[PDB]
């Protein structure tokens, strides 16, 4: 399997948090963990 | 009433399917039933096995095969094959003008057959004249009577296409012997035979006579003398390809690969299968093929009094035979001029759209066999203009023997060329070249390299 | 034995009917009018 | 398209002229011989050709020049119990119908005439003219064949004009009546014809269409086939690459010449690949007697079966695979040298390696 | 479900941008990225190269290791996509952009960048030029002309006319855009 | 080109074998009267046909 | 009867397509009969059984063609048959292929009875007229001269605008049969017959000029004058 379901997991709960809470970027995630995010919410 | 066993239809096929004399090797039981089968003595026979001999052929998935339950298939004219015509006429050429008939009309071959078409229109006409009635303008000739190039009945022989046309000489001549069968165009034919269970007034016989399910092929027992044989399965042309190549580089100077050419007609048993490996067709494909680079030297000699057979007996099956080399040994018949085959071995690779051209890389050449075929090639490469490499030379290169102007603006030339092994072809160079003797017209050439030069040469616009 | 008597004739027709047009597209001996 | 049983259609080549002899008196529901003739011709000029005294079965004969009437729906064309109705070579759809049954003479079969129910065929052993595209030609008014009559069935060498105002229809009728005075001349004759090329693939296009519905009715095969002119443009730059004049070499013998081809090495010619191509455009299958096969654009095929074998019936994957392809380009490349231009494709397999 | 077509569109305009394989600019966001992600992942002839820039998505600094039939597969399938010709080198490319991209953080402005880390010593140019300068003396002249000669100007003006009327509608500003940035893009790629 | 314009074949020929015969033919005066030959050729060519069709255009 | 088939719908669209396929398919025309008492009762299904094996000589029918003939004869079919459709009852329909035989017994039409030209999607029929059509693409209206449309699902309105005035420098010329209707708003009736010879006049407006004699539209039929009538005559 190409997608690592757990730390696909584990990065789209980081941002999606992180914008859970606030409405800003956080200059510590990366176009990746967006990228990162999505693909564990298509996974899914 | 005589009676057949399942293990005997294959016998029962072999001679009634096709064009076979050497019926000594049929068992007492399969001979005899055969024989009445055959003379048309139904009334000596048992019906529920011709039965049986018709759900086997089913079984076995003929192809064009049409019927019903009814013994009158075997009793009466009735159509046995079915299938449409669809010719794509080219009307360029001076084909066997015979009476035309419509694209996607159905056709079917029924086991009617007749020494003399002429005197069967009498009785086939006034069936006819039943089915249409009215004054219908037809197109009436000896030989049949068509309707709107639609409907109606015409004789021909036991074998043709319906899908391409009819061109050249005749590879077989069994016409001697053989007897035209009857086809019927259109459905309002083929029911109405089959409803009325139609049948000329008698004078079998030696007027017409009654082949049902005969295709007639040119069958013959092989009578070989096998020094050895063996079987292999595949559905991949590389490793016949391999076997080919193998054998040839061991000892032998040229292969006899046989295809037979009805292996696509059913999925026939195992038993028939074997039953018919000690038979061949006289019009099945054969190829001479023999390697393209010949050993100088005797030291590659193998035995001089003995052949290699490769027999595609199957779609999938292959028998590789070694039999003594013995004038009695029968073979299909090919062309009286058969142009032989040539291996192609990996320093070259052949032209796509060509059956006789090949281009070696490390060489730098591109190569047009005079009367030889190509064989084995599992790779083809397009044409283009940059394996013309344009040759270099401050001084033209001399040139010798017969040349040819292909392009005098692009400096192309036609060159002959013999392998040393004596192969005749053509070499087509481009570059700075000069001939020592006069140029000559391509049209000197052979129509076969002329086809090769032209789709080579002519731009696919 | 139905020969093909009218492909024959048709044929025999045929050789001379391009004379038979050409008698019938001929001069004519004198205006009447 | 529908057409009244009154009316038969009789076509011909024979026709390209009146036939004045088949004319005859038709009969009424109380079985009265009409004695007035009417004749229909496409054009005024052919009035001109028919003679009035060859109809001694009839007292009075009058021609006119068939019209389009709007007015009346071909489906139940008016009828004229008063006169026996002839049509010569109609253009355009017969309104008028006579006693008894109304009788059609053409060369040319067009729709109008492909559904009526009576359809007699004359047959005739076929006779090619010359095709002979080029700039001491005979020029011929194609609007008046039978003018040029003498003309046509003596010299060999015809120009084919037309007025600049001839329409469509005329000028296919003028054609299929000149093709058939070349069908009965002994000697083929050669011609061109000064129209524009797309204008000439047309007219080419509607005689086959009108040749292939005399076959649909009954006709005979004729190999006395036209060629479109990017067919003609191929053979001409073939002549020229083999060194073949063209005004020495006819397209047909051009042909003909890879007969010696077609079945010894079982291969179709490219010539005939290309001229089949552009009929397609605007597959191929053949055979010998006896012969077991058939030879196709595609190979060898086992006679009867369709023109492509099972798919299943040979596995490629041992070479037709990126991999193999693949290896061989790039050994191509380097023993070559080369950069570009080179294109390796597996080789399929019909019935029959 | 996904429109795999747009999907598609953007993920080969992102490719061209980031390989240089196209003098074409224009504006890209983490929707066109996302867009090329799920598309090559949802790809099953691309999943090679998804792999591929799914592993920058590490430290990244690394050669990635493949088998020839890999490395096959990966430019035959890149090749497929932007329809070319191609080479390991673009494929290398291609890695190190996607690479910095999905390292660098969200922002409002475009990182305007070069080309860097393609193909470890680093050489200067000097010593490229004397490098390149020995081999070519060594190399031999493959073709030459004799002194003197002749350019061989045309001469009907009618054809000149012609070409000049086939080529008015050519905007000059677009071709010397094009043609400088083509010229930029290969000296980058011949540097990296 | 006069006597192509009127048909004098004999005469066209007679210039033919002389311009053979005359200077450096092959060089260049070769080409260029064979191009002088070409072109009015290609003009009657072109006008012919339609004068034929015109003389027997009713 | 060669073959039969049945049918059951209150669409005019499905009867509209069966006609369609059949005539593109090989048909060179349809015969579609409507019997003249299907709406006289609850026929029982047994009842309309036994009346399928009869027809009454006045019941409707409709010699029904393709408005565009294929010209070459690929496209022909069996030259001995005919299709038949049968609304044989109020919503059933019987499809049926026959023989061709002059013997077959057919309602009675009129004896010069007009021919129906299937409508394709190229045009539309005008509101208000059984041979009128418009094709935008073209931008032409035609009138088919003896011929009634057939199958419009749909129609459009007349109104001016159709009949966009041609603009052109020179005056356009014209041949054939040529009819003034407005020569205030150069609008004109110009004798046309598709080249598969189906005869109708096409209603133009624009910069025209004739070659031969303008015609007066009394030498028109009547049928094609009331068509005209209905078209430009406004509705006030």
């Amino acid at each position: 399997e190409l997608i690592n379901m757990r730390r696909y997991r584990n990065a789209a709960r980081k941002l999606i948090h992180h914008y859970s809470l606030n409405s800003t970027s956080s200059t510590e995630y990366k176009i990746s963990d967006v990228v990162m995010t999505m693909i564990f919410l298509l996974r899914s | 009433l005589l009676t057949l066993e399942r293990d005997h239809f294959k016998y029962l096929f072999l001679t009634s399917y096709f064009d076979l004399k050497d019926n000594e090797h049929v068992p007492s039981e399969p001979m005899a039933f055969i024989r009445n089968y055959l003379n048309c003595t139904f009334d000596l026979l048992d019906d529920a096995v011709l039965m049986n001999y018709f759900n086997y052929l089913q079984s076995m998935q003929l192809k064009h095969l049409v019927g019903s339950t009814s013994t009158n298939i075997f009793k009466f004219v009735k159509p046995q094959f079915r299938f449409v015509c669809d010719r794509t006429t080219v009307d360029i050429l001076e084909f066997d003008t015979r009476m035309y008939i419509k694209p996607g009309t159905p056709v079917y071959a029924t086991n009617l057959f007749t020494s003399n078409p002429r005197k069967m229109m009498a009785f086939l006409y006034a069936e006819f004249g039943k089915v249409f009635k009215n004054k219908i303008f037809v197109n009436i000739n000896n030989y049949g009577c068509v309707l709107a190039g639609s409907a109606g009945f015409l004789f021909d022989d036991a074998y043709v296409d319906w899908n391409g046309v009819r061109m050249c000489a005749a590879p077989r001549l069994d016409n001697n012997m053989h007897p035209f069968r009857l086809y019927l165009l259109g459905e309002d034919m083929a029911k109405h035979f089959v409803d009325n269970n139609i049948l000329p007034p008698h004078p079998n016989n030696s007027m017409f006579m009654l082949k049902n399910f005969y295709k007639g092929l040119p069958l013959f027992k092989s009578k070989y003398t096998v020094v050895n044989s063996t079987k292999i399965v595949t559905r991949k042309p590389n490793d016949i390809f391999n076997e080919i190549d193998k054998e040839l580089n061991g000892n032998c100077p040229f292969i006899k690969f046989i295809q037979r050419d009805y292996i696509f007609d059913a999925q026939f048993p195992p038993d028939l299968l074997d039953l018919l490996n000690e038979y061949m067709t006289k019009s099945s494909i054969m190829k001479i093929i023999t390697k393209f680079v010949i050993e100088e030297n005797p030291a590659m000699s193998g035995e001089m009094s003995r052949e290699i057979i490769l027999d595609r007996y199957s779609v999938d099956n292959y028998r590789k035979l070694y039999i003594k080399m013995e004038i009695t040994n029968q073979f299909p018949v090919m062309y009286d001029h058969e142009s032989s085959y040539i291996f192609v071995s990996k320093d070259f690779l052949q032209l796509k759209g060509t059956m006789n051209a090949f281009y070696a890389p490390k060489q730098r050449i591109l190569s047009i066999l005079a009367v030889n075929r190509l064989f084995g090639a599992t790779e083809t490469i397009d044409f283009h203009p940059n394996l013309l490499v344009y040759r270099q030379s401050s001084p033209p290169v001399r040139l010798t023997g017969d040349v040819y102007v292909v392009d005098k603006n692009e400096k192309v030339f036609l060159v002959k060329h013999v392998f040393s092994n004596t192969v005749p072809a053509y070499l087509l160079i481009r570059g700075d070249y000069e001939s020592s003797s006069d140029l000559k017209s391509l049209r000197d050439l052979n129509p076969w390299v002329q086809n090769t030069l032209l789709k080579l040469l002519i731009p696919d616009s | 034995v139905d020969y093909e008597k009218e492909s024959k004739r048709r044929k025999l027709e045929d050789e001379d009917f391009l004379k038979l047009k050409a008698l019938e597209f001929s001069k004519d001996i004198v205006n009447e009018k | 398209m529908e057409c009244p049983f009154q009316i038969q259609v009789c076509i011909s080549d024979r026709f390209f002229a009146f036939p004045h002899n088949l004319v005859e008196p038709q009969s009424d529901v109380g079985n009265k011989l009409i004695e007035n003739l009417i004749v229909y011709v496409p054009t005024d000029d052919d009035r001109l050709y028919i003679d009035k005294k060859q109809f001694p079965k009839f007292n009075s004969v009058l021609v006119y020049r068939h019209e389009h009437d709007v007015n009346i729906d071909s489906r139940s064309p008016k009828k004229t119990a008063s006169a026996t109705i002839v049509y010569w070579n109609p253009l355009v759809p017969i309104t008028e119908i006579g006693a008894g049954e109304t009788r059609v003479f053409s060369v040319l079969l067009t729709n109008n005439l492909f559904y009526c129910n009576t359809m007699i065929v004359h047959h005739e052993n076929p006779k090619c003219p010359i095709e002979f595209t080029y700039p001491n030609l005979r020029p011929i008014a194609c609007e008046i064949p039978l003018s040029h009559f003498k003309e046509l069935v003596e010299s060999n060498d015809f120009l084919l004009c037309f007025n600049l105002e001839t329409s469509t229809m005329v000028k296919i009728l003028s054609l299929k009546r000149i093709f058939c005075i070349f069908q009965y001349r002994k000697q083929p004759a050669r011609y061109v014809i000064n129209l524009p090329h797309e204008e000439i693939d047309n007219l080419y296009n509607k005689l086959n269409w009108e040749r292939t519905r005399r076959l649909m009715k009954g006709d005979v095969p004729s190999n006395c086939a036209t060629v479109n002119r990017s067919s003609l443009k191929y053979i001409k730059q073939a002549q020229s690459l083999l060194g073949i004049p063209d005004y020495s070499q006819t397209v047909v013998d051009f042909v003909k010449m890879f007969q010696k081809i077609i079945f010894p090495y079982q291969l179709v010619p490219n010539v005939i690949i290309k001229l089949n191509n552009f009929d397609q455009m605007v597959k191929i299958r053949l055979f010998c007697k006896n012969d077991s096969i058939a030879i196709s654009s595609s190979g060898i095929v086992p006679i009867n079966m369709p023109d492509f074998s099972p798919p299943n019936t040979f596995d490629y994957s041992d070479y037709a695979n990126r991999t193999n392809i693949n290896f061989v380009t790039q050994r191509v490349l380097t023993d070559g040298g080369f950069s570009s231009g080179i294109t390796v494709t597996p080789v399929k397999y019909n019935y029959y390696l | 479900l996904i429109n795999m077509r747009r999907y598609r569109n953007a993920a080969r305009k992102l490719i061209h941008h980031y390989s240089l394989n196209s003098t074409s600019s224009t504006e890209y966001k983490i929707s066109d990225v996302v867009m090329t992600m799920i598309f090559l992942l949802r790809s099953e002839k691309y999943h090679s190269l998804f792999k591929l820039l799914e592993t920058t998505f590490d430290d990244y600094t690394c050669r990635p290791q493949m088998t020839q039939v890999q490395t096959d597969t990966l430019l035959d399938a890149v090749r497929s996509l932007l329809e070319m010709t191609i080479d390991l080198t673009t494929v290398d490319i291609m890695r190190s952009s996607f690479a910095r991209c999905f390292n660098s953080p969200i922002m409002r402005y475009a990182k305007i960048v070069l080309l860097q880390n393609v193909a470890d010593k680093r050489t200067t140019l000097e010593e490229l030029l004397i490098e390149r300068g020995e081999k070519i003396q060594m190399l031999q002249p493959q073709q030459y002309i004799n002194s003197g000669t002749e350019i061989p100007f045309c001469d009907d003006a009618e054809f000149l006319n012609r070409l000049l009327k086939h080529i008015d509608p050519y905007p000059l500003s677009r071709m010397y855009y094009n043609a400088a940035n083509t010229m930029f893009y290969t000296t980058m790629e011949n540097y990296a | 080109i006069f006597h192509l314009i009127y048909n004098n074949e004999n005469a066209v020929n007679t210039i033919c074998d002389n311009l053979k015969y005359t200077e450096g033919f092959t060089s260049n005066t070769q080409r260029v009267i064979h191009s002088v030959y070409a072109t009015t050729k290609s003009i009657l060519d072109t006008t012919n046909p339609n004068t034929f069709c015109s003389r027997v255009s009713r």
